DNA sequence: TACAAAATTCCATGACA
DNA sequence: ATTGTCATGGAATTTTGTA
DNA sequence: TACAAAATTCCATGACA
DNA sequence: ATTGTCATGGAATTTTGTA
């Protein structure tokens, strides 16, 4: 088969409820499956209006091949079905209760769930002013492999924030 | 004094002899080619000149035409000039005739995150309560971010901004010098960061030519796409920010968001000459292909260029003149010379500025 | 249907063999130099290229490079400048890259009274309550009158010229199309003394160059003049209108009140030259030196002019564009080319326009 | 002598009082000695003020040698003084009831005279209307010397115009 | 070792208020 | 410190498919 | 059948909103 | 029918006063 590469695979995600941040409560999660480049928007609901908008916001950026979730209602919905047909995303879902991902990609997605609760106690209804500042910790964090950052992979190039 | 000589028929030093100079009217003339003229003493050549000078506050020939009717004496032009430079009135209200030297071309930004060129587009027509897009372009690649806002301030910049680095943070923000960006505030975040916050020369939307020149793109798309529908905006400008990060530059052969990614995303008509390569040998050829683009050269200088020479007198536009005031401010010296395109200079007064020469005039004689 | 015989390697007139066509996912395929690209029937290829095309309404080159990434076929661009001269969008919006061919140096008028142009300049700061100025210049000689108006209007212009035409009638009265002078009244006024107007193609001040230019000049003494002061301009138009038209042209070597009598007023500085012949041999001397004056040839055209072809398909722009509308009207075909800078259109649609190629842009494709 | 050109004098006189017409009374009347070139002015009086007010509107177009007068209170009076010797115009004045001017000018002024009453009866408070009309004919006339109009004389050229 | 024509590169022109 | 830029479509040039 | 320098002519540049 | 214009001040050229 062909190499991997960004924007093959998008892997999705809830994180929450967590306690209200300017009357937020949830975090999607974006991240994308061959870089572990990570994105992260804070919504008000994990419904599939409130995937879209995010979404609509991440797309402009760029379009993934592929997303992959979780069976959530909101990732089910035919309102998202339509969604991705209309920017041409092939949906794929993991089976109910096996939710599967790529080796890195939970190695990925278990760091964000441990640094959210590290800065999220002692400074709970604070949480979506750290968001890009989240973020930018784990772009730019070393996975032991490849010996580079989601930054590096991603851009081809250092950051001007290292950690 | 200095006139009994000549009518004696003794040389002066710059008395032309072969013409006669005769007396009448208790003056002195001359008979010349031209006509007869009159000669005037040293002690009132001066008031003659200003007196022709200011009839309609001529320049060297229009002003010398006038006098020469009535008037002879050595090397007139020289003394018109005199005049002509300690004009207060003129010098700060006529237009230039020496245009700026050729224009620089700045080097590429290396790396993508080096600089962003930031800018605010508007007002535009209401759209969901918008008024204005601030437009984001990094230096390097030319990828752009758009950004609706309800007022070209710090509040909305910084609001935006936030959203922007949390992809990556840049080196240097380049703007001008709007209220927006040279406010206390926004330092202050950027220096948070760790960006340095360069500004554009005063009245001078070159400097910001990568952002300005997107500028047009971004609105040439929008109208296109809004041909014989209402104006509506606000829903338009992701498909265009996508729609203009995936367009090649002939020149280049490439889009935006190829020199930001390496390989294309999921939208149409997706590049597939790298589907081969690891991303390591994809990553490897972008970092040359980055290095390799085309970069345009200086222009040759127009005929009558003039340059700024540390220690020149050069006078500043006014920025918005009233109506029938001066278009110039009074002079001021050139301090140090930048780049050839760029001084500082001593103004009014004394002040450190740092200027471009095309909102400069060489002061004349 | 005319793809299968070409898999079976027989040659199809355009379709260069040496090169193998192949078959996968039941599309047509060719192994090229720049990769394996698709072959589409010519029956899907409008779609595709509109499709490209659609994206951000690239041009040519940018729209054949999307293209490029997934298919080919024979005379790829031929196809795609086809779809772009069927664009409404980008016709109408796209700029010009070809510039109007040289200017004209209109032939300048025999003798004063000849032609007349005027113009009004403002507003300006409240002076007496008087906020506007009518200017009008003499073709010939450029002698001109000033006169202070409430309102830019046919009846200050009525009022202000039934002073001006005590001296003389003027064969030809040259004014802009403002409302002013396109007015009803104003023409049947002029009818009354046997005066042709003649107006400038619409939006194109060059055509008013004479009277343009001497506002420059009547604006430039004003400003001078009220350096430091009050702006209180009604006291000085007089003045003004006395220092402009005795001043040298230094190309002319004359004053316009030199050409218009013949010899210089009680003015200072008064040209004395011809004191001495009777006024005779001074009004032929003055016929002579009329017809003796400099007259400016028409520069050479750049690299890339265009010019317009009785039955050419023509745009005419915008004259005030919204925000974010198209900058120009639909096409439109010259139904008559007046001189190589003036044409008559069929515009929108369909009335006659007398119009300037500066108004104009050549409908590309 | 030097021969006789056009500014070298400027002969004016008070005509009036008239039937008003737009509330205007009299008229000044300027006729260059050389060329018989005439303008009129309309006045509310005979007065220096209006003088003054209507010769800085004739002398932005030309300024003459010599103004010749009759020694009319409006034109002996100081302040016309000083306005003359501000723009440098010599004053001339005719001995009182000996008011002599040039042969040439008295002719014109005549018709002036003639002129006025002719179209001043029938149409009388209609006469500052068609002051234009008026000095357009008679700068227009043929003086059977020197079988040139005013306006040929003073421009070196035909009229539009022509009677 | 050479041709006509397609394909590519050149590049002035204008617009970012 | 700070600095013009680049899509566009005819024209000019270079390359291509075939001898 | 000639020189340096003054005097004149050339002419790109910009402004008439 | 309708159409660019011309003051300005350095530079480039021509003329001038003296051999
Ligand atoms: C010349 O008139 C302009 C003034 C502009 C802008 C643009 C133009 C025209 C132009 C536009 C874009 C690029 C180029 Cl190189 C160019 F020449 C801006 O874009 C801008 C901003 O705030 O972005 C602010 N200004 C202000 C005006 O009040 C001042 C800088 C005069
Ligand atoms: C280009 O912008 C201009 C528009 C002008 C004017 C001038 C200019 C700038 C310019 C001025 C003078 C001469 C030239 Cl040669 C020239 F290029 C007028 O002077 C004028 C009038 O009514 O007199 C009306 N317009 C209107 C604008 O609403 C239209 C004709 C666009
Ligand atoms: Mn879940
Ligand atoms: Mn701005
Ligand atoms: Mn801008
Ligand atoms: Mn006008
Ligand atoms: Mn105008
Ligand atoms: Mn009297
Ligand atoms: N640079
Ligand atoms: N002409
Ligand atoms: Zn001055
Ligand atoms: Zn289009």
């Amino acid at each position: 088969d062909r190499p991997q590469k960004p924007f093959d695979k998008f892997f999705i995600d809830y994180i929450g409820p967590l306690p209200p941040s300017q009357g937020y409560l949830y975090v999607l999660v974006v991240v994308d499956g061959m870089t572990g480049f990570t994105w992260l928007y804070p919504t008000k609901a994990p419904s599939t209006s409130a995937t879209v908008k995010s979404l609509n916001v991440l797309t402009s950026i760029a379009i993934p091949k592929v997303i992959h979730s979780d069976q959530g209602a909101a990732f089910t919905s035919s309102t998202f079905a339509e969604w991705a047909k209309e920017r041409g995303i092939h949906l794929e879902f993991s089976t109910p209760y096996h939710p599967q991902s790529s080796g890195k990609v939970e190695r990925k997605n278990s760091d964000i769930k441990r640094l959210l609760t590290k800065l999220l106690v002692g400074r709970p209804t604070k949480w979506y002013d750290l968001l890009p500042v989240v973020q930018l910790a784990l772009n730019n964090t070393y996975s032991p492999v490849l010996k580079y950052t989601p930054h590096q992979l991603l851009f081809g190039i250092d950051s001007n924030t290292p950690f | 004094a200095e006139l009994d000589q000549l009518l004696q028929g003794h040389y002066i030093k710059g008395y032309p002899k072969q013409y006669t100079y005769f007396l009448e009217d208790g003056k002195v003339k001359v008979s010349r080619p031209e006509g007869v003229k009159i000669i005037p003493p040293q002690s009132d050549r001066q008031k003659i000149v200003l007196q022709a000078h200011n009839l309609a506050h001529t320049g060297r020939e229009a002003t010398l035409l006038k006098i020469a009717n009535l008037y002879w004496w050595p090397n007139m032009r020289k003394d018109v000039v005199k005049q002509l430079g300690r004009c207060q009135q003129c010098l700060i209200t006529n237009a230039s005739n020496k245009a700026s030297g050729p224009i620089l071309r700045p080097d590429r930004p290396q790396k993508p995150f080096d600089k962003f060129f930031i800018d605010y587009i508007g007002p535009l027509p209401p759209s969901q309560g918008y008024l204005y897009v601030l437009v984001v372009v990094d230096g390097m690649t030319g990828f752009t971010w758009l950004y609706p806002t309800k007022a070209p301030s710090t509040s909305a910049t910084v609001k935006s901004l936030n959203v922007l680095t949390s992809i990556a943070i840049p080196k240097v923000i380049h703007s001008d010098q709007g209220a927006a960006f040279t406010s206390s505030t926004f330092a202050e975040w950027a220096k948070e960061r760790g960006i340095h916050l360069e500004f554009s020369t005063p009245y001078h939307p070159q400097s910001s030519g990568k952002v300005e020149r997107k500028n047009s793109d971004i609105k040439r798309l929008l109208t296109k796409l809004l041909v014989g529908r209402p104006t509506k905006w606000y829903d338009l400008l992701p498909v265009v920010q996508l729609a203009l990060n995936n367009t090649y530059s002939p020149v280049l052969k490439y889009t935006p968001h190829q020199l930001l990614f390496g390989i294309d995303s999921n939208t149409p008509f997706a590049n597939q000459d790298t589907l081969d390569l690891t991303r390591e040998e994809e990553l490897s050829l972008l970092q040359e292909i980055r290095t390799s683009l085309y970069h345009p050269s200086t222009p040759p200088a127009s005929s009558r260029s003039w340059s700024p020479v540390v220690g020149q007198l050069v006078q500043e536009r006014v920025a918005r003149p009233a109506s029938l005031r001066p278009r110039w401010h009074k002079p001021s010296t050139v301090l140090k010379v930048l780049n050839p395109r760029t001084v500082v200079i001593l103004d009014h007064l004394g002040n450190n500025r740092t200027v471009s020469i095309d909102n400069l005039k060489p002061t004349s004689h």
